[PDB]
RNA sequence: AACGCGACGAUACUACCCGCACGUUGUAGACGUAUAAGAAUAGGCUCCGGCCUCGUAUCCUAGCAGGCGAUUCCUCCGCCGGCCUCGAAGUGGCCGUCGGUAAUUCGCGUAUUGCAAUUUAGACACGCGCGGGAUCAAAUCCUUUGCAGACGACUUAGAUGUG
RNA sequence: CAUCGGUUCUGGCGGGGGGAUAAAGGCCCAGGGAAUGUGGCUCCUCCGGGAGUGUUAUAGCCCUGGGUGUAAUACCCUCGC
C-alpha cells in the first residue's frame, strides 16, 4: 500500500530560527547554532501554522511514512538542544587505584581533551578528543564527576560513549573488577 | 517563531485543475480515479482544445496553470461546459506560454521553401540593426 | 537522431552498464565518443555489492604466471567504464577493435574537453532511472577503495576548471545581457514590415 | 513540564503518538454502525 | 562570396547485413538514415537512390572514386533503418561507413 | 605478538615519532639546513616574466 | 486476461421426449470472446447440473455492455482462487469505470500479488458499491476522502528513446 | 562474514546437461512413484469438499442471505 | 594429497623477477614526504664503496646485556668526494603521475659529466651544451629566466641534479654519475632560489648527512652470474648419486594445473640485482683535509 | 608495458626549417562533419522584471562550387605583429596594420555537361620538387677493463692526458 | 523514364450491415433519493477555516421512465476507390 499524504507537525519556540534550504536544516536559538543536512530522506517542509513546521511524504510506502518520525524527533532535539542544551554526569569510580582525569582546552583545534591516567595501575596515559561543541567540567559539588554539555545531543552522548569505551576492563572478571567511567545522569542544561 | 522554509511548490491534480494532453487538447478534471488515471472532459467550443469525456492517464497528461473555482466533483458535461465559458479557460489558455510555443513551432512547421529563404533574408535584415546595436553598447561601456 | 563528428558525454549522474550499453551500440554503429568525468559515474545498489564484485573480480588470476593472459585489473574508473564498455564489442575481430579505437574515456575533464560541449544521455541518467529511496554509489569512491592513487589531483584540476569556468560564465552572463539590450536597442529601428512578416512566420 | 519517567532514560524524547497511517479513513459512529451490522450478520 | 553548402542529399551510415543470430545474408544491407526514426519517415525515403561512394588506388578513366549504386526497398524494424538492395553487395568492411540517400526518385 | 601491521603498535610508534624522534630529527634538520644554506648563499616577454610557448594525441584529428 | 467482454450466457440441455422443455441457465461470464464464454459456461455447468456440451445446446449469447461507462465507481469482486493448499476465498475492491476493467484490473492484481492465472480464478461475484461506507480497503477508503488533491513529486519527463544525446539534464518538477 | 574484503569462491549458476538430464529423470520418476503410492495409498478420503464459504468483509452478505431465504422457501413450497 | 610435513617457502616473492638490474646505478623509487615548514635541504648522495674495516665502540644503550661495555662492530667506508650541481627539474602533478615539465641545466659544465652523454668521448668533437650555454649570453638569459619561472609558477616538485667528481677517486673510470635530489622543504620558488643558488657549486657530503642519523643506502649487489637451485634459493640437496643431478628441485610439478608455475625454483641470473637497506647507522663523517680522521 | 609516456643534449648526410608546387600517395570513411558554466532533481535560473516538460533551441545559411561593375554599409571574417595569457595530453583575449565582405538595390555573363550517372572539392600524414635560410653529429665492429659474464649483454678506458 | 502483367508489403478515402437497431452522451419533460451537503442559517475560533442543520437555493450529483432518435461514435463483418 502506498499512502497518498502522511504528515508531522513540529512546534517551534518563540526564540528559535528555522532556516531549511533543500532539505538542510539550520536552528539557532539563545545557546548557538546547529546544523544538519537530511538530504537522504525525501520530505517537503511547509509553514502550516505560524511557530509550526510541516512535514510531508506524498504517495510514499509505510517505511518513508515511518522515516518521517526520525526526522522530526531529530529536528526537535535540534530545537532543544538550542533552547535548553544537553548535560550528561558522568562518574568514574575506583577500588585501589585512584583514577586520575585532567581537562584541558586544546586550542589549537579548538576543542577539548581528557587525559585518564592510573586506571587499574597502568601506566598508559588514555586520551579522549571531545567533538567540537562540547564543553568538560569536572564537578565541583559531588565527588569524581565529570560534566558534559553541549548543543548537540549526538556529540554530547558519542563524546560520553568514548568515554565509557575507552575505560574498559580486560581479560578480567567484571564482577570483582568494577574500575570504570559509567554516564550517571542525562538531562538538560536549563 | 519565525521561521524561513523555502521549497518546492508543485501544482497539484484535483477538480477542476486542467490538463493539456499529448495532442495538444484541453481537458478539466472531474474525478480522481487514483494515483496515475483521473477522468476528465474538454468541452472547448474550439475543435483543436475540444477533449471528449473519459479516463486520463497522469503520464500521457501535464498540469497546467489554470484551475476552474468551484468545479463540482462529478460534474457532467453541460456543467463542465458552462463553468469552462464562465471562466474563460480558452482565453487564460492562450495567453499561458505553452500555447505561444505551440503556435511558433506550428508557424515554423507550416513553412515553405520560399517562407524559409524570407525568413533567411529578414532575420539577416534584422540581424544588421542588432549587430549594429550591439556594437554600440560594446563601444559605449 | 544526428551525426556528429565527436560526441562528449558527461560521466556525472550516469548509470554505467547503461551508458556502456549505449557507447558500445553507437561505436559500432560508426560514432566518435570522448567520456569525461568516469570517476562521477554511478552504479546502482549500495556500496558493499560493488566492492565485493569488484574483490570477486581482483580474486580471479592466472596461476601459473600471473605476468601474462591473466585478467588485468585496472583500478582507474576510466578503465573500469572501458572495461564496461568492451565486454559489449566484440572485440576479438577488427571491426571490434576499429570499434573500440573511436572510443576515448578520462577522469575529470582534460583540456580541450573544458571548452567542449559536454552532452548527457536521458536512458542513463540515474536521476531519471532510478526510483527514490533507492541506494547507489559512485565509481570514483570504489576506484579509490580498491587502489585508485588519483583522486586528489582530479579533485584539484577540476576545482581548478571550475573556477576558470565560473569566470567565463560571468563573462558569458554580461555578453547575454548585452545581447538582450541590443535586441531591446534594435527593435526600434527595424522596419515593422519586417518585424510583423518575422512574428507571423514564427520568427 | 513531563510528570512521569521513561524508562530508556531519554527525558527529552516528545509524548510520541500512535503509528496508524490509516487514520481519518473512516468515523466512530459509522464504525459503530457497522460493528451492529457484522454482529447481526454472524 | 556565397558561404552556404551544396548538399543535396540525406546522410546514412551502413550498420550491417539483412542477418539472423548467426546467418548474414550480403544480398541486402541495413542502413540508418539520419533523422528517420520510425517507419512513418521511412516510408518517404522508400524507393529513394542509395550511393556508397569510396576511393580506389588507380586512376580508372579520369578519377580514383568509385560508386555503388542500389535502392531502398523497404524499413527495417520500428525505428526506421531501411533496407536497401544495391548493384553488388556492400563491403564487410564498410560496416560503419557513410552512404548518401538521393532524393530521387521523387514523388513530392 | 602483535605484528607490525597492529593497530596498537601503529599508535605507539606514532606517538613515539610524535614525542621523541621528532625534535631530535627535527634539531638535525635546522643544522643541515643551515650548513648547506651557507654554501648556497656563498617587457615580460623579452624578459621572460610572462611565461610563453617554449621554442598519439587527446583528441581526434579533424 | 487480455480486453474482457461480458457476456450474458443462457445454455440449455438438450429436449427429450421425457423432457419437452428442460430448464434455461443463464451466467455472465468475463472471456475475451464468444468462443471462451461459451467453454466457460460449459465448464462451470458441468461444475453444477448434468448439462455437457454434447448434450445441451446455448440459446443465447449477449454482451453485456456498462450502463455508465463515464461515471467511477466502486466494485467489489468476491472470488475463490485455487493455491497449492486449496481453495482460498478473497474479497477485493477496485476503482474503476467498468465492470470489465475492474475484472481485468483483479486479473492482472491477482496476478502480480499471488501468481495465480486465468486457469485458477473463479469469480464469484461483482457488485458496485453504492454507497462510500461500503467501501473496506484503506487503499480505496483513502481515495473516496474528502477533498482529495495531492501532488505529483518526481516526475521524469516524456523524452524520445530515440533521441540519444541531450544538450542540458532534464528537470523533474512538471 | 569477512564477504566483502575477502570473497570466496563463487557458486555457479550454469547448469551442466548431464545434470539437467539426471534431475529431469528423476522428476519424471518422482511423479511415477507418487503416482504409484497415491494409487496404493489407504489413507480416507472425503467425497465431499469442504465449503471455504463467505466472507465478513463482503458488503453484501445480509443481501446474499436474503435472497437465499426467499430461495429455499420457494424451493419448499414447490416442493 | 596434502604435504606431510609443513615448511616455509624457499626464497620471498617479493623481489621476483630474479634477473639484473636494467641499470648500474642505484635508482631512487620513493623520496622521503615533502613538508612544506621545514627548510630547504637535499635529501640523498651518491659515494663509491672503498671497502669494510673494524671498529671498537663504547656502546650507551640503557637495558641492554652490553651496556656501558664495548663492543666490535663491521662497519663499511664509502668514498664520499664533493659533488657538483649542474642542474634544475621540474614536476607537475598530472592523473596519471609526476610529469616532467622543463630542465635548467647550468652554464659550464664539467668533462666528467659531458663524457656522461657519450658512449665514444674519444673520438667526439664534445659538441654537448655548446648552443645551450649561449643562451645564457643572449637576451641576458630570457629563456633561462622563462623556465625558471615556469618551474616556480606550475611545478610542485623541485630536483637538482648533481654529478660526483670521479676524478678524486682511484677509480679508472672518468665518467661521472649524475642523479636527481629532490629538495624537500619550503615553497617551489624558495627551492628554485636554492637550486639557482647552488648551480656550479661544490657540495660536501657533511651538509647533507650529520652523525649519528640512520639513512639508507641504494645499490646493485654482487653478480653471480648463472647459479642453480641449491644457492640460488636455498632448496634442500637430494641424496648422494641421485640420477639426474643431486643439486636440483626434485619435483617442479606433480599437480595440476599442467604448467611449471611461476613459484618454483629454477636456475638462472643469481646477484647483480637492485636493492635498497634501510636504517643503516652514519658512525663517522671524516673529513679529507684532515691527516687523522 | 620490449607496439605506455615526459623533459633534456647534440644532430653530418639528399638529412633540419620556411614558402608554394603538385601527387594513379595513404587513412573503420568531411560535405555547416558549428554550440564550454557549475550544481539540485521532495528543486533550480535570472537582466531581479520574472522564468523552467520541450535542443522542435541558438548561430550560420542568397551571389559562375558562387564572376565583373556599380549603388551602398561600417557589419562580419581571415593572415601577420605587439602585449598579456593558457601546463590535465599546454591557447586563447585585447590592440594595430593589411585583405576580403548584398544589411539595400541594379546591369552584364551563365545555355551545348544536350532528360540522371560521387557535387573528383575537407582534414591529417607521407613523398617528389624547386626557391631561400640554418648546422658540420654520432653509434657500432676493433683494442682494453672485471664492479660483469655460458655466448650475447653490462661497468670502463682508447684523440696529448692526473693518458 | 513511361505504360503494363505476375507476386507481395504498406498508407489513405467513400459506402453498406449488425448489437439493447451499440451502450454512452448533449438538449428538454415527469417523478424519487442521498452526501465526500451547494447556497442559506447557527456555534466555535489562530477568525485562515472547521463543526452542526437539511435535499438546490446564490453549485451540483445519482436512480427510473419518455422525446429528439432509425442521433453519433466504438467494436465486428463487408462492398469498392
Amino acid at each position: 500500500m502506498r499512502y497518498i499524504h502522511s504528515e508531522e507537525t513540529i512546534p517551534v519556540p518563540e526564540n528559535v530560527k528555522v532556516s531549511i534550504k533543500s532539505r538542510l536544516v539550520t536552528v539557532e536559538g539563545p545557546r548557538g547554532k546547529l546544523q544538519k543536512d537530511l538530504s537522504h530522506i525525501a520530505v517537503n517542509f511547509s509553514v502550516v501554522k505560524k511557530g509550526v513546521i510541516g512535514l510531508e511524504i506524498h504517495h510514499g510506502s509505510r517505511k518513508d511514512v515511518a522515516a518521517l518520525r526520525t526526522v522530526r524527533t531529530i529536528i526537535n532535539n535540534m530545537i532543544i538542544g538550542v533552547t535548553k542544551g544537553f548535560k550528561y554526569k558522568m562518574r568514574y569510580v575506583y577500588a585501589h587505584f585512584p583514577i586520575n582525569v585532567n581537562v584541558e582546552k586544546n586550542a589549537e583545534t579548538g576543542c577539548y581533551e581528557v587525559e585518564i591516567r592510573n586506571f587499574i595501575g597502568e601506566k598508559i596515559v588514555r586520551k579522549v578528543v571531545m567533538a567540537p561543541g562540547v564543553e568538560v567540567e569536572i564537578s565541583k559539588a559531588q565527588k569524581d564527576e565529570l560534566i558534559l554539555s553541549g548543543n548537540s545531543l549526538e556529540a554530547v552522548s558519542q563524546s560520553a560513549a568514548d568515554i565509557q569505551q575507552i575505560c574498559k576492563v580486560r581479560n578480567k572478571d567484571i564482577r570483582k573488577f568494577l574500575d570504570g567511567i559509567y554516564v550517571s545522569e542525562k538531562g538538560n542544561i536549563v | 517563531a519565525e521561521i524561513n522554509v523555502e521549497a518546492t511548490s508543485w501544482r497539484r491534480v484535483e477538480v477542476g485543475r486542467v490538463l493539456k494532453l499529448e495532442n495538444g487538447s484541453l481537458a478539466a478534471i472531474v474525478e480522481i480515479i487514483d494515483h496515475k488515471r483521473v477522468l476528465a472532459d474538454g468541452p472547448s467550443s474550439d475543435p483543436k482544445l475540444a477533449t471528449p469525456r473519459g479516463i486520463v492517464p497522469l503520464s500521457r497528461a501535464l498540469l497546467t496553470p489554470i484551475v476552474i473555482p468551484k468545479l463540482p466533483r462529478g460534474a457532467r458535461t453541460g456543467a463542465v461546459k458552462k463553468a469552462w465559458e464562465a471562466y474563460g479557460v480558452d482565453a487564460k489558455w492562450k495567453e499561458t506560454n505553452w500555447a505561444k510555443k505551440q503556435l511558433q513551432q506550428e508557424r515554423r512547421q507550416s513553412l515553405t521553401d520560399f517562407d524559409r529563404f524570407k525568413v533567411m533574408r529578414l532575420k539577416k535584415q534584422r540581424r544588421f540593426e542588432e549587430r549594429k546595436a550591439l556594437a554600440k553598447i560594446k563601444a559605449a561601456a | 537522431s544526428s551525426f556528429e563528428s565527436v560526441v562528449v558525454i558527461d560521466g556525472k549522474g550516469h548509470l554505467l552498464g547503461r551508458l556502456a550499453s549505449i557507447v558500445a551500440k553507437q561505436l559500432l554503429s560508426g560514432q566518435k565518443i570522448v567520456v569525461v568525468r568516469c570517476e562521477a559515474l554511478n552504479i546502482s545498489g549500495e556500496f558493499f555489492r560493488a566492492k565485493l564484485k569488484y574483490h570477486a573480480y581482483l580474486r580471479k588470476m592466472t596461476r601459473y604466471n600471473p605476468t601474462r593472459g591473466g585478467p588485468f585489473h585496472f583500478r582507474a574508473p576510466s578503465r573500469i567504464f572501458y572495461k564496461a564498455v568492451r565486454g559489449m564489442i566484440p572485440h576479438k575481430t577488427a571491426r571490434g577493435a576499429a570499434a573500440l579505437e573511436r572510443l576515448k574515456v578520462f577522469e575529470g575533464v582534460p583540456p580541450p574537453y573544458d571548452k567542449k560541449k559536454k552532452m548527457v544521455v536521458p536512458q542513463a541518467l540515474r536521476v531519471l532511472r532510478l526510483q527514490p529511496g533507492r541506494k547507489y554509489c559512485t565509481v570514483g569512491r570504489l576506484s579509490h577503495e580498491v587502489g585508485w592513487k588519483y583522486q586528489d589531483v582530479v579533485a584539484r584540476l577540476e576545482e581548478r576548471r571550475k573556477a576558470k569556468g565560473a569566470a567565463y560564465y560571468e563573462r558569458k552572463k554580461l555578453a547575454a545581457r548585452q545581447l538582450s539590450e541590443a535586441k531591446k536597442a534594435a527593435a526600434a529601428k527595424v522596419d515593422p514590415k519586417v518585424s510583423e512578416a518575422l512574428a507571423a512566420y514564427g520568427y | 513540564k513531563n510528570l512521569g519517567m521513561r524508562k530508556n532514560g531519554q527525558v527529552w524524547l516528545p509524548a510520541k503518538k500512535a503509528f496508524r497511517p490509516t487514520k481519518g479513513l473512516t468515523s466512530w459512529e459509522l464504525r459503530v454502525k457497522k460493528r451492529q451490522e457484522q454482529a447481526a450478520m454472524k | 562570396p556565397s558561404e552556404a553548402g551544396h548538399r543535396l542529399y540525406v546522410k546514412g551510415r551502413h550498420l550491417s547485413y539483412q542477418r539472423g543470430r548467426r546467418n548474414t545474408h550480403p544480398k541486402t544491407s541495413l542502413i540508418k538514415i539520419e533523422g528517420v526514426d520510425d517507419t512513418a519517415a521511412a516510408n518517404f525515403y522508400l524507393g529513394k537512390r542509395v550511393a556508397y561512394v569510396y576511393r580506389a588506388q588507380k586512376e580508372v578513366r579520369g578519377t580514383k572514386i568509385r560508386v555503388i549504386w542500389g535502392k531502398i526497398t523497404r524499413p527495417h524494424g520500428n525505428s526506421g533503418v531501411v533496407r536497401a538492395k544495391f548493384t553488388h553487395p556492400l563491403p564487410a568492411r564498410s560496416f560503419g561507413a557513410s552512404v548518401r540517400i538521393m532524393l530521387y526518385p521523387s514523388s513530392i | 605478538a602483535k605484528s607490525a601491521r597492529a593497530s596498537r603498535i601503529k599508535e605507539n610508534h606514532q606517538r613515539f615519532k610524535k614525542n621523541i624522534a621528532g625534535p631530535v630529527e627535527a634539531a638535525r634538520l635546522e643544522r643541515l639546513s643551515a650548513k648547506l644554506m651557507a654554501i648556497a648563499q656563498a617587457s615580460g616577454v623579452k624578459s621572460g616574466k610572462s611565461i610563453g610557448r617554449k621554442d598519439s594525441s587527446i583528441v581526434f584529428p579533424m | 486476461m487480455g480486453r474482457l467482454q461480458e457476456y450474458q450466457v443462457i445454455g440449455r440441455h438438450l429436449p427429450t421426449e421425457a423432457n419437452p422443455n428442460p430448464a434455461l441457465y443463464r451466467m455472465r461470464i468475463f472471456a475475451p470472446n464468444e468462443v471462451v464464454a461459451k467453454s466457460r459456461f460449459w465448464y462451470f455447468l458441468r461444475g453444477l447440473k448434468k448439462v455437457k456440451k454434447a448434450t445441451g445446446e446455448i440459446v443465447s449469447v449477449n454482451v453485456i455492455s456498462e450502463k455508465h461507462p463515464l461515471k467511477v465507481k466502486n466494485f467489489g469482486i468476491w472470488l475463490r482462487y485455487d493455491s497449492r493448499s486449496g481453495t482460498h476465498n478473497m474479497y477485493k475492491e477496485y476503482r474503476e469505470t467498468s465492470r470489465v476493467a475492474a475484472v481485468e484490473a483483479m486479473y492482472a492484481d491477482m496476478a502480480a500479488r499471488h501468481r495465480a492465472r486465468f486457469r485458477s480464478i473463479h469469480i464469484l461475484k461483482v457488485v458496485e458499491l453504492e454507497k462510500t461506507e461500503d467501501v473496506k480497503r484503506p487503499y480505496i477508503k483513502q481515495l473516496v476522502a474528502k477533498n482529495l488533491s495531492f501532488p505529483l513529486p518526481h516526475r521524469v519527463p516524456k523524452i524520445s528513446t530515440k533521441k540519444i544525446f541531450s544538450a542540458k539534464r532534464p528537470s523533474t518538477f512538471s | 562474514a569477512g564477504t566483502i574484503n575477502k570473497p570466496k569462491k563463487p557458486t555457479s549458476k550454469r547448469k551442466t546437461t548431464r545434470l539437467r538430464a539426471k534431475i529431469s529423470k528423476r522428476a519424471a520418476e518422482k511423479k511415477r512413484k507418487e503416482r504409484k503410492l497415491a494409487r496404493k495409498n489407504p489413507e480416507w478420503r472425503s467425497k465431499l469438499k469442504k465449503d471455504p464459504g463467505i466472507p465478513n468483509l463482503f458488503p453484501y452478505k445480509e443481501r446474499l442471505l436474503q435472497q437465499i431465504e426467499e430461495e429455499r422457501i420457494r424451493r419448499k413450497e414447490e416442493l | 594429497s596434502h604435504r606431510k610435513y609443513e615448511a616455509p617457502r624457499h626464497g620471498s616473492l617479493a623481489f621476483l623477477p630474479r634477473k639484473r638490474a636494467a641499470r648500474h646505478r642505484g635508482r631512487v623509487k620513493s623520496f622521503p614526504k615533502d613538508d612544506p615548514k621545514k627548510p630547504v635541504h637535499l635529501t640523498a648522495a651518491m659515494g663509491y664503496k672503498a671497502g669494510m674495516t673494524t671498529i671498537v665502540r663504547d656502546l650507551d644503550r640503557p637495558g641492554a646485556k652490553a651496556h656501558k661495555k664495548e663492543v666490535v662492530e663491521a662497519v663499511t667506508i664509502i668514498d664520499c668526494p664533493p659533488m657538483v650541481v649542474v642542474g634544475l627539474v621540474g614536476y607537475i602533478e598530472t592523473p596519471r603521475g609526476l610529469r616532467s615539465l622543463t630542465t635548467v641545466w647550468a652554464e659550464h659544465l664539467s668533462d666528467e659529466v659531458k663524457r656522461r652523454f657519450y658512449k665514444n668521448w674519444y673520438k667526439s668533437k664534445k659538441k654537448a651544451f655548446t648552443k645551450y650555454a649561449k643562451k645564457y649570453a643572449e637576451n641576458n638569459g630570457a629563456s633561462i629566466t622563462r623556465e625558471l619561472e615556469r618551474i616556480k609558477k606550475y611545478c610542485t616538485v623541485v630536483r637538482v641534479l648533481a654529478h660526483t667528481q670521479i676524478r678524486k677517486t682511484p677509480l679508472k673510470q672518468k665518467k661521472a654519475h649524475l642523479m636527481e635530489i629532490q629538495i624537500n622543504g619550503g615553497s617551489v620558488a624558495d627551492k628554485v632560489e636554492f637550486g639557482r643558488s647552488l648551480f656550479e657549486k661544490p657540495v660536501t657530503i657533511d651538509t647533507i648527512f650529520e652523525k649519528d642519523e640512520m639513512i639508507d643506502v641504494i645499490a646493485v649487489t654482487k653478480g653471480h652470474g648463472f647459479v642453480g637451485v641449491t644457492a640460488r634459493w636455498g632448496t634442500k640437496k637430494l641424496p648422494r648419486k641421485t640420477h639426474k643431478g643431486l643439486r636440483k628441485v626434485a619435483c617442479i610439478g606433480a599437480w595440476h594445473p599442467s604448467h611449471v608455475q611461476w613459484t618454483v625454483a629454477r636456475a638462472g641470473q643469481m646477484g647483480y640485482h637492485h636493492r635498497t637497506s634501510v636504517n643503516h647507522k652514519i658512525y663517522r663523517i671524516g673529513k679529507g683535509d684532515d691527516e687523522a680522521n
